[PDB]
RNA sequence: AAGGUACUCCGGGGAUAACAGGCUGAUACCGCCCAAGAGUUCAUAUCGACGGCGGUGUUUGGCACCUCGAUGUCGGCUCAUCACAUCCUGGGGCUGAAGUAGGUCCCAAGGGUAUGGCUGUUCGCCAUUUAAAGUGGUACGCGAGCUGGGUUUAGAACGUCGU
RNA sequence: UCGGGUAAGUUCCGACCUGCACGAAUGGCGUAAUGAUGGCCAGGCUGUCUCCACCCGAGACUCAGUGAAAUUGAACUCGCU
RNA sequence: GCCAGGAUGUUGGCUUAGAAGCAGCCAUCAUUUAAAGAAAGCGUAAUAGCUCACUGGUCGAGUCGGCCUGCGCGGAAGAUG
């Protein structure tokens, strides 16, 4: 999990969610990917 | 403080008194004309290389160009002697150092390979530094 | 780094920085990286956009500053009282109000363009905008 | 109760005399070792021509005290002096062939069954 | 018409310094943004140039607002109490996580969190432990609780400076 | 810095000389004996300490008698932020 | 969303140990087409493989992305309460 203040999209298959008022970057090619607003 | 090899030296021109003529005194002359050499002709340390050749599955192929590459290495190529896919390649002798430990971790210990001087090469401008550095000091 | 090769003065009196900027019109080019806030472009500054927007265009089409850091700005040095006269010349800098194009470029896309002054803004302590050449 | 300064005698062949307990090993704030506690020892005084030498940070067990040790019954064994034996610092082993003086029922364990085997008698 | 006073003295000043508090935060410490690169390959496992934006009050400083009809000052001892930017133990994501063992980040302050050698030391280095030997605040916590080694009275000497 | 001593020695002892900034009666270098003199080490010894326990006395406490002191604008004299 | 196709000179060439869409550098094409990049990704020594774009079918009404602007969100750790 990636914490950081800037979040982002690092491919195609990472998504940008918002889930309990924080913004995420989920992804289903790479756990690397994973970030929390933060 | 290593001896230095492959250098040609042209004696084109000297002088000679033959009252002070010594064969002792042109000797050091010699060893003076190395040291401005030197100064001037931009000396190198130079490594020895060794041509490795590994025989391995076809299956852990990557795994071993990979090590190679990584430790200053170059694939001189492959061939597909029997079943197992045989890889000559040229690394530093220094690098090559765990070699076998290495290779019969990424073989599954199905791993083999012989090492034999090859050539001396140039050292990376950054380790012949350190070089330098250890034997002054 | 940008600075004056010659001054009639080595030090200068801090002043403000108010009002709207001159040379708000890409003159040069055909893209332009305008400011939209006002402060200090430091000599280093300006550098490291320029190195940035030109590694990005990869050697390709031509790069003008429009901004030129000839104001001196002296710092105390530290564990030292006050007065005893002003202090040493440490940087140059350049004063920016809103509207001034502080780069223009040309001889490449706009695609590519907009994506180089993003790198180069990251490295400039004011807000920016991009803008291409009108015909008036 | 054995602790730091403690100079106590050897009961094996290893050619040490004399050893101080430099540390009371197994915890923070250990205050003391008894029978069969495992010290960190230095030779103070040695014999010549010895297994080991004046100056050597080594291990030991203790294996007699003054205080003594208690059985279940509520019964005490008193020694009249404070001895150990020398061990390897890695192997915790013992060093010496021969063990000297009496020892006790506490160090029977698979570590010290050596000492048991050559002790002249455990009480 | 030049100096000395630690042998000193008087009148004054917090109008003006040293200590601690305050304001400030350059500096310091902590975090973030951009990402050239390093990482065999691969910016972002780990790391990160050139530059940019903050946070804390936390070092070195700036200022001279409080105290000069007195606010005892280093270190130790005794006794603590708070923060969390977590040293250990608890939970978890990623990993360049096979296992063992680590790295890095997130959550977590309940409890716990060496003895010695040397030196006035804080510290540091060293020896040997420990699950760990946390980092800070508290008048650099604590002398109407202790100490008095450091340090800044009067004695004396050396080097040095000076007739 | 090197050597000794210690498990570990910013002190000590023996060297080295690179004397910031020794040096010859504002004496130089030695020196047996002497010293409530400065530094360092060892044996003995121990509550100095680990880590304090118990005991004997004088106070402290209670009762009777006598009976101060510094200080003090006035007080109906709590915590926190 | 869903069901299909997603190619042929050709592995473009050079370089590259190897480089074949997917190391790099030059190119930079044509062909069959409904359409298919001398390749936008994953992946491989290299290939392959796995996609995608593109396109065709299906489906049956809106849909997509910039610009200006109002109010909010994260970024955001401290010591007695
Ligand atoms: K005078
Ligand atoms: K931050
Ligand atoms: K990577
Ligand atoms: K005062
Ligand atoms: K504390
Ligand atoms: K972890
Ligand atoms: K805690
Ligand atoms: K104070
Ligand atoms: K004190
Ligand atoms: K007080
Ligand atoms: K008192
Ligand atoms: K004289
Ligand atoms: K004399
Ligand atoms: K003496
Ligand atoms: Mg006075
Ligand atoms: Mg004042
Ligand atoms: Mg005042
Ligand atoms: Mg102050
Ligand atoms: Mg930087
Ligand atoms: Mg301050
Ligand atoms: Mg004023
Ligand atoms: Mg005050
Ligand atoms: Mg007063
Ligand atoms: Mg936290
Ligand atoms: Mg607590
Ligand atoms: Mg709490
Ligand atoms: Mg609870
Ligand atoms: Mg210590
Ligand atoms: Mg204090
Ligand atoms: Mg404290
Ligand atoms: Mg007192
Ligand atoms: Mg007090
Ligand atoms: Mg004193
Ligand atoms: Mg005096
Ligand atoms: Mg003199
Ligand atoms: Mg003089
Ligand atoms: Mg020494
Ligand atoms: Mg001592
Ligand atoms: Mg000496
Ligand atoms: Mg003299
Ligand atoms: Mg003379
Ligand atoms: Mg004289
Ligand atoms: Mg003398
Ligand atoms: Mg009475
Ligand atoms: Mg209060
Ligand atoms: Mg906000
Ligand atoms: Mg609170
Ligand atoms: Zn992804």
């Amino acid at each position: 999990m990636k914490v950081r203040a800037s979040v982002k999209k690092l491919c195609r298959n990472c998504k940008i969610v918002k889930r309990d008022g924080v913004i995420r970057v989920i992804c289903s090619a790479e756990p690397k990917h994973k970030q929390r607003q933060g | 403080g290593y001896p230095l090899i492959d250098v040609k030296a042209k004696l084109y021109d000297g002088s000679y008194h033959d009252v002070d003529s010594s064969e002792m005194a042109f000797k050091i002359a010699a060893s003076l004309a190395l040291k401005e050499a030197a100064k001037k002709c931009d000396p190198v340390i130079l490594e020895p290389m060794m041509k490795v050749t590994i025989e391995m599955p076809e299956e852990y192929m990557g795994d071993i160009m990979g090590d190679v590459t990584s430790r200053r290495g170059r694939v001189d190529g492959m061939e597909p002697r029997g079943n197992a896919q045989v890889v000559n390649a040229y690394v530093p002798l220094s690098e090559m150092f765990g070699y076998a430990t290495s290779l019969r971790s990424n073989t599954q210990g199905r791993g083999t390979y012989t090492m034999y001087f090859d050539h001396y090469a140039e050292v990376p401008k950054s380790i012949a530094e350190d070089i330098i550095k250890k034997n002054k000091g | 780094m940008l600075q004056p090769k010659r001054t009639k003065f080595r030090k200068m009196h801090k002043g403000r920085n108010r009002g709207l900027a001159q040379g708000t019109d890409v003159s040069f080019g055909s893209f332009g990286l305008k400011a939209v806030g006002r402060g200090r472009l430091t000599a280093r500054q300006i550098e490291a956009a320029r190195r940035a927007m030109t590694r990005a265009v990869k050697r390709q089409g031509k790069i003008w500053i429009r901004v030129f850091p000839d104001k001196p700005i002296t710092e105390k040095p530290l564990a030292v009282r006050m007065g005893k006269g002003k202090g040493n010349v440490e940087y140059w800098v350049a004063l920016i109000q809103p509207g001034k194009v502080l780069y223009e470029m040309d001889g490449v896309p706009e695609e590519l363009a907009r994506e180089a002054f993003k790198l180069a803004a990251a490295k400039l302590p004011i807000k920016t905008t991009f803008v291409t050449k009108t015909v008036m | 109760m054995i602790q730091e300064q403690t100079m106590l005698n050897v009961a094996d062949n290893s050619g040490a005399r004399r050893v101080m307990c430099i540390k009371v090993l197994g915890g923070s704030h250990r205050r003391y070792a008894g029978v069969g506690d495992i010290i960190k020892i230095t030779i103070k005084e040695a014999i010549p021509r010895g297994k080991v030498k004046k100056g050597d940070v080594l291990k030991a067990v203790v294996v007699r005290t003054k205080k003594g040790v208690r059985r279940p019954d509520g019964s005490v064994i008193r020694f009249d002096g404070n001895a150990c034996v020398l061990l390897n610092n890695n192997s915790e082993q013992p060093i010496g062939t021969r063990i000297f003086g009496p020892v006790t029922r506490e160090l029977r364990s698979e570590k010290f069954m050596k000492i048991i085997s050559l002790a002249p008698e455990v009480l």
